[PDB]
RNA sequence: ACCUGGUCUUGACAUCCACGGAAGUUUUCAGAGAUGAGAAUGUGCCUUCGGGAACCGUGAGACAGGUGCUGCAUGGCUGUCG
RNA sequence: CUCAAAGGAGACUGCCAGUGAUAAACUGGAGGAAGGUGGGGAUGACGUCAAGUCAUCAUGGCCCUUACGACCAGGGCUACACACGUGCUACAAUGGCGCAUACAAAGAGAAGCGACCUCGCGAGAGCAAGCGGACCUCAUAAAGUGCGUCGUAGUCCGGAUUGGAGUCUGCAACUCGACUCCAUGAAGUCGGAAUCGCUAGUAAUCGUGGAUCAGAAUGCCACGGUGAAUACGUUCCCGGGCCUU
């Protein structure tokens, strides 16, 4: 993946971490019944002037090698490829071909 | 009464840290080790590059599940457990 | 006393007591008629005791779990099959030649990558 | 056709895994990503220094690197000041204490990794291919291997049609998985591109 | 569609710009890329210039409209038939 | 026999014979027989004129038959009329709802026509 | 196959009457794995029959059977620029099997309201020489009488 | 990874150097946003009270960057006869 | 006892008879859970196709460098006269629907699986246990079986399409999500030429789980339930191996 592409996740993740506390706030006086009808229109609102990229959903999973954002296991935070060079090289533990 | 679960990856490992305990433990009784059932996570990938949707490996990880009990344990006993360090690679919860 | 014996079939496996009785089968804690309703899952529990000409000599406690209907009275006749040897070895060669004493090892066949089933490929142009 | 590679085949039956920590699911992409940078460190640190084999163990919350190297004096340095320098920078990588062993390996023309490190080194020196596949062949069968197969891909000799070549001598019974194969790979880098080497060597079989 | 207890969604930037253009009066068109934002009863007589992925589309908001998206006024995709 | 300006089946039982008027399918057949106090399993033949009668108050609960007809009419106009992308999609004789046009969608837009 | 190392599979009787070709007869009838399913359509079609035949079930199926079952069938061999129908005896084993699956193939085209009404009165049909199976008999010991010079 | 439009040019992502600023934290306005203009609050860590390095900037220029091309220059991996 | 999972035992043409060149082997038989490769899988020789991948990655060379690099919003990859491939669902009565009621395997889970209870027609909502799990949760097996009904109809078959009303995830569901409710109720009555899979726990059919994943399977990978037909044979068609010409 280029590195433009890398840095973009390391961004989102960045964002989402130090909003979290931020949304999850508003996220639940919008969710919540009790709460006023003005200060859920007013959640709703501040919700949208945080970054987009804070939220967690704009992250895509990539290979930590390579970058690569399809094929991903997320047990082993590899792409496939990489997943079966680490794996024949007895890298990753207790990792063996299966047959049953 | 001191409740042992190990886990590893490898069986042979995980036998001989059972082994420890129980021979340390008995220097209380001890009740088994007994085989809890080995979970086998599989995963499989394609291994082309590109395309060749039927080209694959299935890989397996077999995590080893072993239960040691320790009942009325002696305060020495307690320590001798703690004193004791298993092989790396055995994962070792200790319940009271 | 109590005569045991365990049979499988598929994913079934039955635990049989025979007992001298007067033709009582329970299963599970049910009759064989409330537990099967399949006529064929019933003949083949009652096929052991009818070779031996020991239906109504025997009363028989039997537990079974796992795979279904059919596999559990296959496993079912297994046990019976085993339980009547413990009970009499002489029973054995007749239950031999009959081929209740041959444990069924067919299994479901896994499914293959690449394959729709086990055997089962892919539409092919 | 395609073969499978020679030692994850034989893993857990006559091989050993190269990591050998329990993690949890949690843990075990972190675990994963750590050793990966652990062994690129050490392997450019100590590309002059004969490294076969980086085992990476993690008992309790520390991490215990074994580095297996055909020289083990010039990997230790003076008074083991280059060891202890290599320490301080895993556990900053690991981010948990670290304790490194030095293994040392003899015969290591008996040792796959070694040996198609040094075909490649002399690819880039330029070496011709078929001297230095030759003379790997000839040194693990006089050190008491009991077959060797060496095989290099690609551009051979700068020559515009890249092919490969492969020498074998004794027995490489690949098949046999009770067989000890010590496979391993290098690639030498060239003004005409990569080549490939690949190395297998049998030591008997169990 | 958007739940009920969540109520309609506008864009905040969209909603000043239409509380500004209803104060000032009869306004030259509102340029927005909000197509996601609903329209509400307030923009009824405003004309909104909606971008359609190369151009904004000018729409005139009307009673109908109200409870829509902006974008269902502002077509995506050319196509005027195959063989034409 | 006669309910909502149709003539609903004799012979099948109530519960299918009031489907046949528009607007009203399995779960409203069964509310207005509930309502009716008729069961289901009833054939329209064997029920009274009476019974027939308190099927009719029940069905002018509902919007049914013509008046229905004319409501979704009248939807689906206001949609063209608007030219909102449902609009233009009613127009076009092309799916509305998000369908795939590179294939299927024969039932909007009909027999396949060659090139 | 050409190594021809193929053995017999057992087949259980069935139930209610112990017979192994009324088991068999089960098989062919069955759809889908559904045996419960099949084995009532038959034992239905058997009791029916039964009272029409004043027969025993076992012997009113037999004499259907005796009806459809063919003696020679034509097996096709091509010579040069034409294909010859070769008459062939038929075995036993093969004549209850095309008997029972023609009874079937009829029973399943017949207009009959259930599977079990249409078997029955397929089955009845045979007895008397009269239904679509027995013609498919009729039709096939025509062909090999055409044939018989080959 | 494409398009339309709005934007940046040692640069989203590295190393190096000089220089100024702890880093950061909370907010305002404009903007579709990128971003720009602001305000307020922190101002630590090491420290041979020479200092460093933490990380923000700003300015060069060596460089960075490219899912751009050649799988008919290649490695590696894969299909295939089987 | 079942089961869990470690360590062992067991099958060797070992035994027996016949055949065969005093052979290899073959055939039958006994015992045995298993018999001659017991079943399934992994395992893919030297090579072939300048086969596929410079967009996983790496890399020779070439090319761009205030742009072929970098950032952002909106759009597109979801277009639709049409052609093809692979599927799903059907065309019904060996079925549909209603009610009642049996019997699995395998697997996943902490920014997670989430019970119970209450609320909603429902999708769900609220409240709130337990469980990093042979413990708790997902989680209901379905086909089946009993009983009733439908009665051969474009239907009580089919469930496309469209209107209206909602839910949930998500900054955000217009383009372009899944799901629910009410209403709607298309084609289709078994498919031209042609063509595919399958030899047994197989095909067929029935449900179940998982990876990816905020949400988004009729795909993929995996799991059990039920459970066939047929193989005389080698003349033919096709492909492959060996010897010869
Ligand atoms: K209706
Ligand atoms: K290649
Ligand atoms: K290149
Ligand atoms: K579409
Ligand atoms: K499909
Ligand atoms: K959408
Ligand atoms: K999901
Ligand atoms: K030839
Ligand atoms: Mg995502
Ligand atoms: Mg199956
Ligand atoms: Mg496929
Ligand atoms: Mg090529
Ligand atoms: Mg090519
Ligand atoms: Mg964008
Ligand atoms: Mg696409
Ligand atoms: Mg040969």
């Amino acid at each position: 993946a280029k590195q433009s592409m890398k840095a973009r996740e390391v961004k989102r993740v960045a964002l989402a971490d130090k909003y979290f506390a931020k949304r999850a706030e508003l996220k639940a006086i919008i969710s919540d019944v009790n709460a006023s009808d003005e200060d859920r229109w007013n959640a709703v609102l501040k919700l949208q002037t945080l970054p987009r990229d804070s939220s967690p959903s704009r992250q895509r999973n990539r290979c930590r090698q390579t970058g690569r954002p399809h094929g991903f296991l997320r047990k082993f935070g590899l792409s496939r490829i990489k997943v079966r060079e680490a794996a024949m090289r007895g890298e990753i533990p207790g990792l063996k071909k299966a047959s049953w | 009464r001191i409740r042992i679960r190990l886990k590893a990856f490898d069986h042979r490992l995980i036998d001989q840290a059972t082994a420890e305990i129980v021979e340390t433990a008995k220097r209380a009784q001890v009740r088994g080790p007994i085989p809890l059932p080995t979970r086998k996570e599989r995963f499989t990938v394609l291994i082309s590059p590109h395309v060749n949707k039927d080209a694959r490996d299935q890989y397996e990880i077999r995590t080893h599940l072993r239960l040691v009990d320790i009942v009325e344990p002696t305060e020495k006993t307690v320590d001798a457990l703690m004193r004791l360090d298993l092989a790396a690679g055995v994962d070792v919860q200790i319940s009271l | 006393n109590q005569y045991y014996g365990t049979g499988r079939r598929k994913s079934s496996a039955a635990r049989v007591f025979i007992k001298p009785g007067n033709g009582k089968i329970v299963i599970n804690q049910r009759s064989l008629e409330q537990y099967f309703g399949r006529e064929t899952a019933r003949m083949v529990v009652r096929q052991p005791l009818e070779l031996v000409d020991m239906v109504e000599k025997l009363d028989l406690y039997i537990t079974v779990k796992g795979g279904g209907i059919s596999g559990q009275a296959g496993a079912i006749r297994h046990g019976i099959t085993r339980a009547l040897m413990e009970y009499d070895e002489s029973l054995r060669s007749e239950l031999r030649k009959a081929g209740f004493v041959t444990r069924d090892a067919r299994q479901v066949e896994r499914k293959k990558v690449g394959l729709r089933k086990a055997r089962r490929r892919p539409q092919f142009s | 056709g395609q073969k499978v590679h020679p030692n994850g085949i034989r893993l857990g039956i006559v091989k050993p895994w190269n990591s050998t920590w329990f993690a949890n699911t949690k843990e075990f992409a972190d675990n994963l990503d750590s050793d990966f940078k652990v062994r690129q460190y050490l392997t450019k640190e100590l590309a002059k220094a004969s490294v076969s084999r980086i085992v990476i163990e993690r008992p309790a919350k520390s991490i215990r690197v074994t580095i297996h190297t055909a020289r083990p004096g010039i990997v230790i340095g003076k008074k083991g000041e280059d060891v202890e320098k290599l320490r301080k920078v895993v556990a900053d990588i690991a981010g948990v204490p670290a304790q490194i062993n030095i293994a040392e390996v003899r015969k290591p023309e008996l040792d796959a990794k070694l040996v198609a490190d040094s075909i490649t080194s002399q690819l880039e020196r330029r070496v011709m291919f078929r001297r230095a596949m030759k003379r790997a062949v000839q040194n693990a069968m006089r050190l008491g291997a009991k077959g060797i197969k060496v095989e290099v891909s690609g551009r051979l000799g700068g020559a515009e049609i890249a092919r490969t070549e492969w020498y074998r001598e004794g027995r490489v019974p690949l098949h046999t998985l009770r067989a000890d194969i010590d496979y391993n790979t290098s690639e030498a880098h060239t003004t005409y591109g990569v080549i490939g080497v690949k190395v297998w060597i049998f030591k008997g079989e169990i | 569609p958007r739940s009920l207890k969540k109520g309609p969604f506008i864009d905040l930037h969209l909603l000043k710009k239409v509380e500004k253009a209803v104060e000032s009066g009869d306004k030259k068109p509102l340029r927005t890329w909000s197509r996601r934002s609903t329209i509400f009863p307030n923009m009824i007589g405003l004309t909104i210039a909606v971008h359609n992925g190369r151009q904004h589309v000018p729409v005139f908001v009307t009673d109908e409209m109200v409870g829509h998206k902006l974008g269902e006024f502002a077509p995506t995709r050319t196509y005027r038939g195959h063989a034409a | 026999a006669r309910i909502a300006g149709i003539n609903i089946p004799d012979h099948k039982h109530a519960v299918i014979a009031l489907t046949s008027i528009y607007g009203v399918g399995k779960t409203r057949s069964k509310a207005i027989l509930a309502a009716a106090g008729i069961a289901e399993d009833v054939k329209i033949s064997e029920l009274s004129e009476g019974q027939i009668d308190t099927l009719r108050d029940e069905v002018a609960k509902f919007v049914v038959e013509g008046d229905l007809r004319r409501e979704i009419s009248m939807s689906i106009k206001r949609l063209m009329d608007l030219g909102c992308y449902r609009g233009l999609r009613h127009r076009r004789g092309l799916p509305v709802r998000g369908q795939r046009t590179k294939t299927n969608a024969r039932t909007r837009k009909g027999p396949r026509k060659p090139i | 196959p050409r190594r021809r190392v193929i053995g017999q599979r057992k087949i259980l009787p069935d139930p209610k009457f112990g017979s192994e070709l009324l088991a068999k007869f089960v098989n062919i009838l069955m759809v889908d794995g559904k045996k419960s399913t099949a084995e009532s359509i038959v034992y239905s079609a058997l009791e029916t029959l039964a009272q029409r035949s004043g027969k025993s079930e076992l012997e009113a199926f037999e004499v259907a059977l005796e009806n459809v079952r063919p003696t020679v069938e034509v097996k096709s061999r091509r010579v040069g620029g034409s294909t010859y129908q070769v008459p062939v005896e038929v075995r036993p084993v093969r004549r209850n099997a095309l008997a029972m699956r023609w009874i079937v193939e009829a029973a399943r085209k017949r207009g009959d309201k259930s599977m079990a009404l249409r078997l029955a009165n397929e089955l009845s049909d045979a007895a008397e020489n009269k239904g679509t199976a027995v013609k498919k008999r009729e039709d096939v010991h025509r062909m090999a009488e055409a044939n018989k010079a080959f």
